[PDB]
């Protein structure tokens, strides 16, 4: 029995998952309105998303007191957070590729080996989402000087959402999110004592992340890239069958 | 002990609760005017007519809000367009009756399960009722609710000319809510929890505001007549 804290969540970032089992959360599918010329690139990007979705489930599973939740609720929390947690990780990685400290940012870190260029997003018609990710999230967190402790705490608050529809034990999810609110306020008060609006400033990025996440689904569903009928089952099988994370000493 | 509320913050709280109570209920004179503009189409009319009236009350509340005059006219319309649907979700959720598990709007004829099922939007009311039950469990007083409403209006929206200015105005209401929760709870550790759960509503009303935009587009595709004031305030495209 361990305590849900920022210190434990920081240790969980070092753990790397073995994605030996792959689940097709995002796939091109038949009769795709994606032009065939760009169909192979979109499929590649979907397989990259699926890998990061799989590593996201392994991370959520080892969060303290997350396994003690009902398996129905564990599926619902990951089902309603994977898109927002993906964009939040993309924005966190994209902070390094920012221009300077009047041209808009041009690079976005899909993955450590990936940068999606702004012109490619404009051709795909997702340039508006592209810029919001880099401005409302990446650039704002650089201005807010967000460290990894606050970043991993916001990740837990995004996942542990008691307002998820269909939960069996809502109040069990509340206690975990309420504990993360206490951990976040304590870190903001001892580190940056002068900044008294930082606790709200960090949390004000979550509504911005939601609006961006919902807009991504509109493009994802318009191109029939999501298999929503099978996502709930993939998380169930990933929570049970995926191997424990590898550790870096 | 606990940092107290300043004279500016105590007056702002008293001002917000004062005017939000005046716009809780629509005016009887404006009640009959919006109906004279335009198979029964009665459930769809009552829901839209009450939405027009309540949105009009939201704009009047937002225009008389401290800081709304400091921003440009183009930024005023941008904030009014975005917060209209989301504040509507707070107005309706504020009138949730736990005993009957429904929305009691005194009129009690628009926001009902029966009118939404007859208007074809049977799936929508259950998503609204879930947000009503979730927000009802928070037990916000009129101060939490009024300060939250102002925080919604001065939120960072896409297409703002002066985002740094609106952010300073929003922070002026956030700190009022923060100190109010501190004095209310005697600086107990739970002050951040109550302050955090209120800020969590900002995230959830983004989804409901997005569902309203998708519903307005679906109604425009099915050739169902949406009122003109609601089509302009939310930028509903005349789509085929
Ligand atoms: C939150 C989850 C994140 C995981 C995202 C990973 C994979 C999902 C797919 C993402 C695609 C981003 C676009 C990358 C460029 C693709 C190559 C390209 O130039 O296509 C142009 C084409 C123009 O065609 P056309 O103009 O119709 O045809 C022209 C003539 N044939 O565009 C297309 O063919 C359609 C592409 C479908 C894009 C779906 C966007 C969904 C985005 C989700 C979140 C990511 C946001 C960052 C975006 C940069
Ligand atoms: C999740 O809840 C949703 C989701 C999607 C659409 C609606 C809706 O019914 N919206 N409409 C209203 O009149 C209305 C009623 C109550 C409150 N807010 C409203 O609008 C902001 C239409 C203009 C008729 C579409 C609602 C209530
Ligand atoms: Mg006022």
């Amino acid at each position: 029995v361990q305590e849900l804290s920022i210190e434990r969540l920081l240790e969980m970032e070092s753990l790397v998952a073995d994605p030996s089992e792959e689940f097709q959360f995002l796939r091109v599918g038949p009769d795709s309105n994606v032009p065939p010329k760009f169909r192979a690139p979109v499929s590649s990007l979907c397989q990259i998303g699926n890998k990061q979705i799989a590593a996201l489930v392994v991370w959520a599973r080892d969060i303290p007191h997350f396994s003690q939740l009902e398996m129905e609720d564990q599926i619902l929390l990951i089902k309603g957070s994977w898109n927002e947690l993906l964009l939040f990780a993309i924005a966190w990685r994209s902070m390094e590729f920012l221009t300077e400290e009047t041209s808009p940012p041009q690079l976005m870190c899909l993955m450590p080996g990936m940068t999606l260029h702004r012109n490619s997003a404009l051709q795909a018609g997702v340039g508006q989402i592209f810029d919001r990710v880099l401005s409302e999230l990446s650039l704002k967190m650089r201005t807010l000087r967000v460290d990894q402790a606050e970043y991993v705490a916001l990740k837990a608050i995004i996942l542990l959402n008691p307002d998820v529809k269909g939960l069996k034990n809502r109040q069990e999810v509340e206690v975990l999110r309420e504990k993360m609110f206490l951990c976040l306020d304590e870190y903001c008060r001892r580190s940056r004592s002068s900044e008294e609006g930082r606790f709200a400033a960090l949390l004000l990025r979550l509504p911005a992340l939601r609006s961006i996440s919902l807009k991504s689904f509109e493009h994802l569903f318009f191109f029939h890239l999501v298999a929503d009928t099978s996502i709930a089952g993939y998380i169930r099988d990933a929570l049970r069958n995926h191997a424990p994370p590898i550790d870096t000493n | 002990n606990v940092p107290p509320l300043t004279a500016n913050q105590k007056s702002l709280i008293a001002r917000l609760v004062y005017y939000q109570e005046g716009y809780e209920q629509p005016s009887e004179e404006d009640l009959k005017r919006v109906t004279q503009t335009w198979d029964s189409d009665m459930p769809f009319r009552q829901i839209t007519e009450m939405t027009i009236l309540t949105v009009q009350l939201i704009v009047e509340f937002a225009k008389g809000l401290p800081g709304f005059s400091k921003i440009s006219q183009s930024d005023q319309i941008t904030l009014l367009k975005a917060c209209s649907s989301e504040v509507m979700m707070l107005r309706v959720a504020r009138r949730y009756d736990a005993a009957t598990d429904s929305v009691l709007f005194a009129n009690n004829q628009a926001y009902t399960r029966d009118n939404y099922r007859k208007a074809g939007m049977a799936y929508v009311i259950e998503d609204l009722l879930h947000f009503c039950r979730c927000m009802y469990s928070m037990m916000m007083d009129n101060v939490h609710y009024a300060l939250l409403t102002a925080i919604v209006i001065f939120s960072d929206r896409p297409g703002l000319e002066q985002p740094s200015l609106v952010e300073e105005i929003q922070r002026y209401y956030l700190n009022t809510l923060r100190v109010y929760i501190l004095n209310q709870n005697s600086a107990s550790p739970r002050s951040a929890v109550i302050f955090g759960k209120i800020l969590g509503i900002l995230t959830e009303i983004r989804t409901l505001g997005m569902q309203n935009s998708n519903m307005c587009i679906s109604l425009k595709l099915k050739n169902r007549k949406l009122p003109p004031f609601l089509e302009e305030i939310w930028d509903v495209a005349d789509v085929a």
